[PDB]
RNA sequence: AAUGGCUGAAAGCCUCUCAAGCCAGAAUUUCGUCUAGAUGAAUACUUUGUCUUUUUCUUGUUACUUUAGUACAAUUGAAAAUUAUAUACGUUGUAUUUAUUAUCUCGUGUAUUACUCUAUCAAAAGGGUAGUGAAUACUGAGUUAACAAAAUUUAAAGCAUAA
RNA sequence: UGUCGGCUCUUCCUAUCCAUUUCAAGCAGAAUUGAAAAAAGGUAUGAUUGUUCACCAUUUAAUAGGGAACGUGAGCUGGGU
RNA sequence: AUAAACAUACUUUGAAUCGGCCAAGUCUGGUAAGCAGGACUGGCGAUGCGGGAUGAACCGAACGUCGAGAUAAAGUGCCAAAAAGAAACAUAACGAGUACCACAAAAGGUAUUCAUUCAUAUUGACAAUAGGCACCUAUCGAAUGAAUGAGUCCUGAAAAUGGAUGGCAUUAUAAUUUCUUAACUGAUACUCGACCGUU
């Protein structure tokens, strides 16, 4: 049986546009293609807007006691109560999201040390097995 | 020694269905997949370096080059227009062209 | 697609200069809105632009383009046989947004181009007045479905390589 | 129109065990094991538990679910659900197909092989050619009585085809079939138990 | 530089005409292609209608001399070269040169079975197709039209699957030990300074 | 306009083009389908036609109205002196048909077989298989041969014996022998090579291959006629006597 | 193929399916058989063992002859299958060309290798055993660079001998 | 641009005459009639007429209908025009 | 009102020409014709260039020699320069695919999508089962039945050398209908600049 469902309160991840790699919460299902994401604008900056399902991805978290057409006030309370931001950052996608930001601030000298250091560490790990 | 260039493919000249304008040559720089990544390369040097099997009795170089400049984007898939000192030979279609890093603007 | 509020009056022998003709016209721009407005007057009240003055042609915007509403567009279109009156239900957040859906649905299901459809009125219906069989399945509060066979999403055209290394997989998504 | 979700299920009695591995159901019961492959790329089959009685308890049910799809596709949920029901029924109470023999003037002899995996029809309408008619793996023909045979097996798809195979080999050709009512027919289809 | 490398394309689970368009465009761009398993490609249409299209194709033949007429190649490795050749310039040096850089083989020959494979997301049947649509493998259609060697490839592939299967397990143990050995020296105190650098940039 | 009367076409298109062969011996283009549940055996032979006679044969068939005294039939006489096996070759099934793998040859090779590898024997040095023979018993060569035997049993599916005739036993003036590859239809490839190795240098008689009252196939080259007209080549109808420019042609 | 059937929904029943899945059924289609046939493969002998061109001898080919020129072993390239893919994760977000810290010298042993070479068993293998070299990690220290130069990738003349 | 027919020969269409596989009948059998798949095979001998056409006497499983510059004159004949 | 001084009004001498053809939100004769003949206009003739694959007339636009730029008709899976996203009725078929254009009709379908009207839908409508084909009882519990209209699909749909959405090919499209994005490609036409000639 499928685990992740497009439901009300399902936490979704934006994959393209100005808010790429930003969390969102579904609070309405217009049809099979369009949903209304209201990932709290005061928390993640995602405005209340209608997006196509081809632009977002599902996650393993659902915010409890979220009804369709929830106001930004009550929805913000349920979002922080569930500690969604805390749990998301420990997931494989969350560690991959912070990695993209982290490696994007490297300079030429930064890439020099990593390439030299890891190449020495990787070679040593090969020696350790006989 | 080191690699200080990005290979670009000489796809062909600027053309239409039944015409051809060899003044401008189209290039596909490696790693540029959209026209928004082109602003960096507009103005960078481009060299078509080829090898000629000269004879030991001559003094002409065995490695000659034609240089040019990337001038403008061409389409939405990161294709560029390059104008060289001499028009590229059509025999060099699909070969690799070095896209240098100068004139630098950083 | 934009909505306009247009008013005018007729100043000649036949019409007294104290009757104001209001309208709410959905047009791509404001020049088309007046063009639609004038033909409505010419075919219904014998009023022509040469004997009339426009008063106010102002755009109309959605008060709450964040609330999902169920619409009900009453319209008449022309087919090969004759003329028919149709009623269609749509779910959208803006009045102009739903009208574009109606135009795209009419031009696909009925193959009717835009210069055959006249929009009589558009209202908002409740959560139980929806009669479209497909659209009636998405009005409930307890609606859920696993969106499956997703194509993996590309962040932007920047990373869209023509040839990829390794196997390609879909997503339970 | 497109249905958001079509749900069908089959109940598993206590004697049979069902294990599903990528739309490949194997059902083993008191009479044997039956395997099948439902290679439809738009059905999810998974064992679960669901209450099926208005005021009854929870029981083990194999659930077949088809999400958004046209009526051309949603018609397969009941088809696949019925097949597993026959698979469950086949290994619990095997199917039997009582076949009778009708002739006008020429007696017909049914020479069933010793094992029961083959038959032989002789002197059909005074003919010299002998109809052999093999049987599928898992179907056994037996002589119930005089001018009557029955087929035994676990798979209703194998049994019914074998029963129809014998009839299809004994058709009257180039003659008025409204008068020459000859051949091996099917009286009724029932269960061994 | 000169691109002497070869882009190995594993044609499994792809579309015949969508692979060709991507390959034929990139053959003109000075790239050497080798398409392994050109009989696992998928063409829209059941085996019944796919034979009808082939029946029409076999009709085209020079009436006065069949040996001059269109030559219909039944091998799937030749049913892709024809499809690729249709999207290349005809009767010029540019098109002939761009076809000499293309190869299908039915199985996976000695050099091309241990190279890195590449896929074409624009041609995968999981993206461009409705799952309920019935398709047809080129190898399956090849037998219906008279391709004799459909059993040699099926057997040769099987012995290749059970050769790579034991290689994969052997390297799995080698990689597991290396990964667990790298974690040991990453946690060593003598390597603390280097790990501090990597941890800052998120590598470790 | 349609032809007035319909008649069958003259000649057969199953044999076009009609190109004359180059070698007198005709290579058989197939072999009987192999069965792996039988003792390996040779599937062919090679003989020289001598002529034809006629034999009065007593009919053993039943339900036939043939005379009891015996029917009259023609019979061809095919003299088949024993052939000498001088090697064996294994074949492998690839995606381009059978591909020969190796060819293990015998230690001693007759001069008849040597003549096949030259065009002017009387001028040749006649050193065919000279290195193969003088170095046959070396440890390097013996180890190499064992590799060839072992290679066939592992990566081959067809075994054929390279058997040749003996020109000394026939009235033909030809001295060079005729070489034919005879397949070994029988058990697994392991026991096919064992059968093949046992046959090296051993003459094979025709009775070992073919039995009694056995139906066989014959492949050979027909009698030459040279340039011929349309009437003989295709059997078309000769033109009326009045015809200008000739009678024996297709109008 | 036409057609007759099996199970079976849609449409609780019915139904051969303008549904998924099967069977039987032609002077039919494809294998199998026959003829012509391209790129080819195996073996025998003559050779050659980094490579080419212009001449040139011969009925013709190959080896062969002369004057050159050029490189000299040692980190490149593989899970398979499925996609409504058991469960969990979604591991996000740049395929080839294109991932080596300038060269050289002195340093101690150990360990590693789809690395090279030698011997052996095997083998139409990124094979096993033994030995040796190369590179790398433990892991250093020391010299030099300024102006010049850092290109083979193909040339020219012969016919003594052997097949 | 050699203007009818016939002779010789090859090929193509199916709107099928026969043979093969099927369904229906006011199909008991036999003989038939209507229709589907299917163009790979076969589809004649003569009196009269230049005739295409026609009408007869037979034989045959059947003696189907047409195209290819109203196929085919540096292929024939010259009976007609 | 607008435009007009290389405007306006001409005078003299004279060449060639009066076989025309095409398009159409046109007409007459004709069953009809790439047939015959007319009213108004625009074209080919006398005309190249970009597009429709190829085409005297169709679409854009009319040409001194060039450099650079936005454009026109129309296109953006490959041949072929140039697109990404959104929604639907299509597609189990030589179905669909660039007007003039190189073809298809009447009719039929419990094939499919949408809409309108009417009746039954509850504590119980239909189908099924059991009891006394219609009728009534219980379980079964949610949509059921009827008519009509508009799109798409299937049948209707048979000709002679082998072949033509241009070809390869596509099939929740790379087809069709409509959209969105300060997207793109491109003529000898437009803008700027340089030079040659006429006025």
């Amino acid at each position: 049986v499928f685990s992740r469902f497009v439901e009300v309160g399902r936490v979704v991840l934006m994959k393209t546009g100005p808010f790429a790699s930003k969390l969102a919460v579904i609070v309405e299902i217009l049809d099979h293609n369009r949903v209304l994401v209201d990932g709290p604008q005061a928390i993640t900056g995602v405005p209340r807007q209608v997006v196509n399902l081809n632009t977002i991805s599902l996650t393993s978290f659902v915010v409890n006691k979220v009804t369709r057409g929830m106001t930004h006030k009550k929805l913000c309370l349920r979002f922080t109560q569930d500690a969604i931001i805390k749990r998301f950052n420990k997931t494989a996608t969350g560690k991959a999201i912070e990695k993209r930001i982290l490696r994007e601030k490297m300079t030429d000298f930064d890439k020099f040390q990593v390439s030299i250091i890891n190449r020495k560490i990787n070679a040593a790990a090969k020696i350790a097995v006989s | 020694k080191c690699r200080l260039h990005v290979n670009a493919v000489f796809m062909g000249f600027q053309r239409a269905q039944r015409n051809q304008y060899p003044n401008v040559a189209l290039l596909q720089i490696s790693g540029v997949n959209t026209k928004e990544d082109t602003p960096f390369y507009i103005g960078k040097r481009v060299a078509y370096v080829y090898k000629v099997n000269v004879k030991k009795g001559s003094n002409k170089p065995a490695i000659r080059a034609i240089f040019g400049k990337i001038v403008a984007p061409h389409g939405n898939h990161g294709v560029v227009k390059a104008r060289f000192l001499h028009n590229l030979p059509p025999k060099a279609m699909g070969q690799n062209l070095k896209v240098f890093l100068y004139p630098s603007n950083i | 697609m934009k909505e306009y509020y247009i008013t005018a009056r007729c100043t000649d022998k036949a019409h007294n200069p104290n009757e104001i003709f209001r309208s709410r016209v959905f047009a791509p721009n404001y020049v088309v809105a007046k063009s639609k407005f004038w033909m409505m007057l010419k075919k219904q009240h014998k009023v022509k632009k040469i004997n009339a003055e426009l008063l106010q042609c102002q755009p109309i915007f959605e008060k709450n383009p964040t609330v999902v509403k169920n619409y009900q567009i009453f319209l008449r279109y022309v087919s090969a046989g004759g003329i028919h009156n149709i009623t269609k239900q749509y779910r959208d957040v803006t009045r102009v947004g739903a009208v574009r859906q109606m135009y795209n649905d009419l031009a696909s299901q009925y193959r009717t181009r835009q210069d055959k459809i006249q929009l009589i009125s558009i209202t908002t219906v409740g959560d139980k007045a929806v009669k479209n069989p497909v659209l009636h399945q998405f009005v409930g509060h307890h609606v859920k479905f696993p969106m499956v066979h997703c194509k993996p999403v590309i962040a932007s055209k920047r990373f869209n390589l023509p040839i990829k290394a390794g196997k390609l997989t879909t997503k339970l998504c | 129109p497109r249905l958001l979700k079509k749900t069908e299920h089959v109940v598993i009695p206590e004697g049979v065990n069902i294990e599903i591995n990528r739309k490949n159901i194997k059902v083993t019961g008191p009479r044997g094991s039956l395997t099948r492959e439902f290679q439809h790329p738009k059905v999810d089959i998974y064992a679960s538990k669901l209450v099926v009685k208005k005021e009854g308890p929870k029981e083990n049910v194999v659930v077949i679910d088809m999400w958004y799809g046209n009526r051309r596709d949603s018609a397969v949920v009941r088809t696949i659900a019925s097949h597993i029901k026959n698979m469950i029924t086949g290994v619990t109470k095997g199917y039997q197909y009582k076949m009778r023999v009708v002739y006008a003037h020429f007696p017909v002899t049914l020479v069933i092989a010793d094992d029961g995996k083959s038959i032989q029809v002789q002197n059909f309408l005074g003919e010299k050619r002998t109809r052999h008619i093999e049987m599928y793996d898992g179907v056994v023909v037996k002589k119930l009585g005089k001018d009557e045979i029955c087929l035994e097996g676990n798979d209703v798809e194998k049994v019914s085809q074998s029963a129809a195979n014998i009839h299809a080999a004994n058709l009257v050709r180039n003659k008025d079939i409204r008068q020459f009512l000859d051949g091996v027919y099917v009286s009724e289809k029932c269960l061994i138990e | 530089s000169t691109n002497n490398k070869v882009t190995v394309i594993d044609c499994h689970g792809h579309v015949l005409g969508r692979v060709a368009s991507v390959v034929a465009k990139h053959l003109l761009l000075g790239q050497k292609f080798v398409l392994v398993r050109c009989e696992d490609l998928q063409v829209c249409g059941t085996l019944k209608m796919r034979l009808v299209q082939w029946e029409l194709y076999q009709r085209k033949r020079v009436n006065t001399n069949p040996t001059r007429g269109a030559f219909h190649h039944r091998s799937p490795a030749d049913m892709v070269r024809k499809a690729v050749r249709g999207m290349l310039p005809k009767n010029n040096y540019r098109g002939k040169l761009a076809l000499k850089n293309l190869k299908c083989f039915e199985g996976c020959p000695a050099p091309y079975d241990k190279m890195k494979k590449s896929s074409i997301p624009e041609a995968a049947a999981i993206y461009s197709f409705n799952p309920t649509r019935k398709r047809t493998l080129l190898g399956e259609l090849g037998t219906a039209v008279g391709w004799k060697y459909a059993d040699v490839v099926a057997k040769n592939e099987a012995e290749r699957k059970e050769r790579a299967a034991k290689w994969y397990a052997a390297k799995q143990l080698k990689q597991k030990a290396v990964a667990e050995a790298k974690e040991k020296i990453l946690a060593d105190e003598k390597y603390k300074a280097k790990v501090a650098i990597l941890k800052k940039f998120g590598y470790a | 306009s349609h032809r007035k009367f319909e008649a069958p076409r003259h000649g057969s298109l199953a044999f076009h083009p009609r190109k004359r062969v180059h070698k007198v011996r005709a290579t058989v283009s197939a072999f009987p389908k192999d069965n792996a549940a039988e003792k390996p055996h040779l599937t062919g032979f090679l003989g020289f036609k001598a002529g034809m006679t006629h034999v009065i044969r007593e009919v053993k068939r039943t339900n036939t109205k043939l005379p009891k005294d015996g029917v009259l039939e023609p019979v061809t006489i095919i003299e088949t002196p024993p052939m000498v096996v001088a090697g064996f070759v294994g074949y492998k099934k690839t995606t381009t048909g059978l591909k020969p793998i190796t060819a293990v040859f015998a230690e001693h090779i007759a001069d008849e077989f040597k003549r096949r590898y030259t065009k002017k024997w009387y001028k040749n040095t006649k050193n065919q298989f000279a290195v193969h023979t003088e170095k046959y018993n070396d440890v390097k060569a013996k180890s190499k041969r064992e590799r060839q035997i072992r290679l066939i049993k592992n990566r081959c599916d067809v075994v054929r014996v390279i058997a040749h005739t003996q020109m000394a036993l026939v009235p033909l003036k030809q001295k060079k022998a005729e070489v034919m590859e005879i397949q070994i239809n029988g058990g697994s490839i392991a026991e096919k090579v064992d059968f093949a190795v046992s046959l090296l240098e051993k003459q094979i008689s025709v009775n070992s291959v073919f039995g009694t009252d056995e139906c066989i196939d014959v492949c050979s080259v027909t009698k030459g006629h040279g340039y011929n007209g349309v009437i003989k080549r295709f059997g078309v109808r000769h033109l009326p006597r009045k015809t200008h420019r000739g009678l024996r042609k297709v109008a």
